[PDB]
RNA sequence: AUGACUCUCUUAAGGUAGCCAAAUGCCUCGUCAUCUAAUUAGUGACGCGCAUGAAUGGAUGAACGAGAUUCCCACUGUCCCU
RNA sequence: AGCGUAUAUUAAAGUUGCUGCAGUUAAAAAGCUCGUAGUUGGAUCUUGGGAGCGGCCGUCCCCUGCUCGGCGCCGGCCCGAAGCGUUUACUUUGAAAAAAUUAGAGUGUUCAAAGCAGGCCGCCUGGAUACCGCAGCUAGGAAUAAUGGAAUAGGACCGCGGUUCUAUUUUGUUGGUUUUCGGAACUGAGGCCAUGAUUAAGAGGGACGGCCGGGGGCAUUCGUAUUGCGCCGCUAGAGGUGAAAUUCUUGGACCGGCGCAAGACGGACCAGAGCGAAAGCAUUUGCCAAGAAUGUUUUCAUUAAUCAAGAACGAAAGUCGGAGGUUCGAAGACGAUCAGAUACCGUCGUAGUUCCGACCAUAAACGAUGCCGACCGGCGAUGCGGCGGCGUUAUUCCCAUGACCCGCCGGGCAGCUUCCGGGAAACCAAAGUCUUUGGGUUCCGGGGGGAGUAUGGUUGCAAAGCUGAAACUUAAAGGAAUUGA
RNA sequence: AAGACGGUCGAACUUGACUAUCUAGAGGAAGUAAAAGUCGUAACAAGGUUUCCGUAGGUGAACCUGCGGAAGGAUCAUUA
């Protein structure tokens, strides 16, 4: 969340190599823009996207919903 | 560590065959065994069978014919087609007369000679011959 | 297979290609020292310039002196200890005729009984040794 | 930010005097110059003061060790030898 | 088997089929409560009062004779600990052995049964904040330990 | 050619590690290689060492030097010629 | 109407091994244990009917609801629309996927390779379909494999009582406001649900009970011998060897005695017995932390298994500075030996042998044999713990504790027997459950030399340790068993 | 329209280090292969002092001798 008016997230999912007829982890991380009326984010919150035009040079997201963590009430 | 159920007992029964006991006590049980279990005393492979509910899991004590050459499992479970299950019965049971591969479908647990008819591929266990 | 999980699949594929290079008619063919010793470069023939007829002596049981002769290249201008075949066709090549040398049958591995030696003849300028043998072709003055 | 890779306090001495010698000052000129818990009042503020004799600066209170540590080593064992022979002839 | 030697051993309690409460046993599920309460008040852990009550007061499982287990009725009111039970012990254990090694400098097992106790810990530790009993910037540092026996 | 080997006279033993035409080698401006258009010079090997050789110390080495010696880039009335 | 030679490449090779190989002795498993990334993870929640079809048997259809427009029925019910109803993977279908290549229909190019043409004495007919990984889009299924929800209740579902922002459903036209309802947001007191905690693994962690072991660390007491000295005998040889001699001796050597002194080592008891993570560990007492096993109707509740990087320990030699120097004993000096011996043996003897401090990291560091898990025969011993049972013996006075006697159960070191089975055999109850080829996971080999070399990087005071090639060189190295000599 | 400041964009040539592949060499040395070369026999049988591992020191040359291993040994064994 370190820059300012923008987050970083990770987004997990698997290949199938098919010689091996098995999966492998792969990552890819990607910034988001994280606008002030989500007063309240942290990190592992889940957060849901959608594609606009460039707001830089490496950003092409804007944040929709936080979805929270399990667990996180007190 | 015990990490996976099924292949305990499907050795355990085989290896009661082997030797040749009139029956056989498999320890942990679960639904996905008895539930085998059930499939090849549906073509009689196997007779009929008791599992006893102590409060932990349960101990099934099966009671063998000796038509069972072999039982065998399939690990991990791969993810199987309508087009690729060709390709492992035709590397995995002997003949073209006789086998069988057991599978998970979400239409239930049953022998390839009826996700044929039910037209569903799905998941893989083991097989009986 | 040994090492049977489900989404291993790179565990798996790692250890192959770390393997293969233990393999020889790969690594002989994976690294660049292959090409950089061997005289064609990368080639199925390659002609050159003769400068001396030699007699090689043949290794034990068998003995019988072997006829060779000692090329120049184009090329590379190397150096590399050749063979003729036949009977009696040393006669034909004269000291700094052209020749076109060939490969031997076996790959970078030698024939029989004459050591070091890994090349031989098919041409002496323009028409095959071959020829001259039987006499179908014979030579200009 | 690590300073010195190999040489204690003694690269207050540079190339000079060789490097074994150089070695050997490291195990003194770090031993001597420390601090220790005065054993009466429990702080920790032993120091010497020149050699073999040694000044708590809270209790005022002083001791004679050895020239460079506190306890001479087998001086730990000339006081556990002098009790038990207080053991072998009072009965 | 044992984790941290190679011992393959094997002995533990077998509970019983029926689970209802035996006959003799009067003591009622309101009643004994005031029990627990008391053997906690004592410096005791709950796996000890787990103990006392099964050889003088004859009980077959406390659970059974009320509905809930020993950590429940000490924890919830304001009489049972701040640490697991089992935390404690391994540091206490930890801070009788790292003490070892000052005056018997040379005593080399020691120090190899001293790098067990502490990837037990750390171990232990990991997993009680998954399960969010521990609050997660907690570490067991043997510099700070010996306060907390 | 060469000498791994073999004998034979002798003393208290008879020079073992290393290290050289040296701040130490007569013959000598020793000889192969390196730097120059040209080098009794300087440095890199060869040891036969008149008289090298181990706290009478042997072989090596970062820093250091108003210490002894060679060659290259800079710069100059030191020289051409005043 | 062709057929050889040379080099690239595939099949041959299950001689790269995902399908599918090896690793006791053929090439090969880190000296030991911990460890993060990686991979892998016990069981447990929806299961029985009623009808419908033909000959008890096999099929199909019935198992979350709360504004309009039609099936009309009578503001009540059935049915289509306007919007929605833990989230993934998996799976069946539906779009969307240029040609040419491939596969495949049709058609007599005179046959084929091929093409996209053709057929009926103006006209009839084709220019088909299939396959086109992964990723994304769409609708069904909900078995198998991942994530969630009600615990200091900040909980569901219901009704009742205010506050504050407020489009007009309403006061014919013009001033205004509560009227009246909906549409935000806060909040107090209540009634109600069967109100809400799966189980305690022949998985683990930890407690507690009486035990056991040459496990480790610090002091402490003993024992005879070997070597050095101090005296008291008597006397001539005493060492050594296959045989001699170097070496000691009337300067009293060797054997005999009574004393003292230090520097090693722990005999016999000692076993196919024991404990330790591996190296390893054997004189009596005192103390200090640890340990496996057994015992348990104690407690936690999946906390576990294997492990790139990184870490603790690591015989014997070898190093750096002290302390100590009896025996032995690399280097050296002699005596014998032999054609020659700078080797065996024999006489001395340094570094070293022993303590306290810190380096070093390898050995046939061995069972030449990965760790955790399931399973598959018979017996005779044995060690530790627990339980049952005749009878001798001890403490006499028997209570139970020790000693001897026959089994039962758990973990340990080994044996014997055998057509469980395997293998190339020797041999292995594991080296078994392997073309009847899949329980989870880590290291590693791919014909011989060259060669553990060169080089570079790394670690050390040093020797050396970890990593580690190439050119060239060759049809056999090699294994287990036969007969011979 | 010629031309002249200022600005950007900017080839090319000169000076330096960084990096890649090949290449000369006094002298020092490894390895490999070649029909009647020379000193000795360390190894295979209790190869005539058992063999081999690690590490240190010696020796014309195979190889020795010290200390701790292991049978891959010439003993599966030895008597209250």
């Amino acid at each position: 969340m370190k820059m300012q008016r923008t987050i970083v997230i990770r987004r997990d999912y698997l290949h199938y190599i098919r010689k091996y007829n098995r999966f492998e982890k792969r990552h890819k991380n990607m910034s988001v823009h994280l606008s002030p009326c989500f007063r309240d984010v942290q990190i592992g919150d889940i957060v849901t996207v959608g594609e606009c035009r460039p707001l830089s040079k490496t950003v092409r997201f804007n944040v929709l919903k936080v979805t929270k963590a399990a667990g996180t009430k007190k | 560590v015990r990490m996976n159920v099924l292949a305990d007992a499907l050795k355990s029964i085989n290896n009661a065959e082997k030797r040749g006991k009139r029956q056989v006590l498999i320890r942990p049980c679960s639904k996905v065994i008895v539930r085998f279990l059930t499939v090849m005393m549906k073509h009689g492979y196997i007779g009929e069978f008791e599992i006893i509910d102590d409060h932990r899991a349960g101990k099934i004590v099966v009671n063998l014919t000796g038509r069972l050459n072999k039982c065998g499992v399939i690990s991990p479970r791969f993810d199987v087609q309508l087009k690729d299950l060709e390709k492992w019965q035709n590397n995995l049971l002997p003949s073209r007369q006789f086998g069988f591969i057991v599978l998970t479908t979400s239409a239930g647990i049953m022998d390839h000679e009826e996700a044929r008819r039910k037209h569903t591929g799905g998941k893989i266990l083991g097989f009986f011959f | 297979g040994k090492c049977r999980g489900l989404r291993t699949a790179r565990k798996l594929r790692s250890h192959r290609r770390d393997q293969k290079w233990h393999d020889k008619q790969y690594k002989k063919a994976h690294l660049g020292t292959a090409l950089k010793a061997n005289p064609f470069g990368g080639a199925s023939h390659a002609k050159g310039i003769v400068l001396e007829k030699v007699g090689v002596e043949a290794k034990q049981p068998n003995s019988a002196i072997r006829k060779c002769v000692r090329v120049q290249l184009i090329k590379n201008g190397k150096k590399i200890t050749a063979f003729v075949p036949n009977d009696g066709c040393l006669n034909f090549i004269e000291e700094n005729d052209e020749v076109l040398v060939a490969g031997f049958g076996r790959k970078g591995h030698a024939v029989g009984d004459i050591p070091g030696v890994r090349f031989k003849v098919v041409k002496v300028a323009n028409v095959s040794l071959l020829a001259l043998y039987k006499g179908k072709k014979e030579r200009p003055r | 930010a690590k300073r010195t890779k190999k040489v204690g306090i003694v690269g207050k001495y540079g190339t000079r005097y060789g490097a074994s010698l150089r070695k050997m000052v490291k195990k003194i000129e770090i031993s001597q110059h420390a601090k220790y818990t005065c054993s009466f009042c429990g702080k920790t503020k032993m120091k010497r003061r020149a050699v073999g004799i040694w000044h708590c600066g809270s209790c005022m209170k002083t001791v004679a060790g050895g020239a460079w540590t506190y306890n001479t080593t087998s001086a730990v064992t000339v006081k556990s030898a002098i009790r038990r022979l207080k053991e072998l002839k009072d009965q | 088997g044992r984790m941290h030697a190679p011992g393959k051993g094997l002995s533990q309690s077998a509970l019983p089929y029926r689970r209802s409460v035996p006959t003799w046993l009067k003591l009622t599920s309101d009643d004994v409560k005031e029990q627990i309460y008391k053997l906690a008040k004592k410096g005791l852990t709950p796996s000890q009062i787990g103990v006392i009550l099964r050889d003088s007061h004859g009980v077959a499982q406390v659970r059974f004779v009320t509905g809930n287990k020993i950590l429940r009725i000490l924890k919830s009111k304001g009489l049972a600990p701040d640490l697991p039970e089992d935390l404690y012990h391994l540091i206490k254990k930890a801070v009788a052995v790292r003490k070892h090694l000052e005056r018997n400098r040379k005593d080399k097992d020691a120090k190899f049964r001293l790098i067990l106790i502490e990837s037990r810990i750390h171990r232990l530790a990991r997993y009680y904040k998954t399960k969010r009993v521990l609050p997660p910037n907690w570490k067991y540092e043997s510099s700070t330990a010996s306060a907390l026996v």
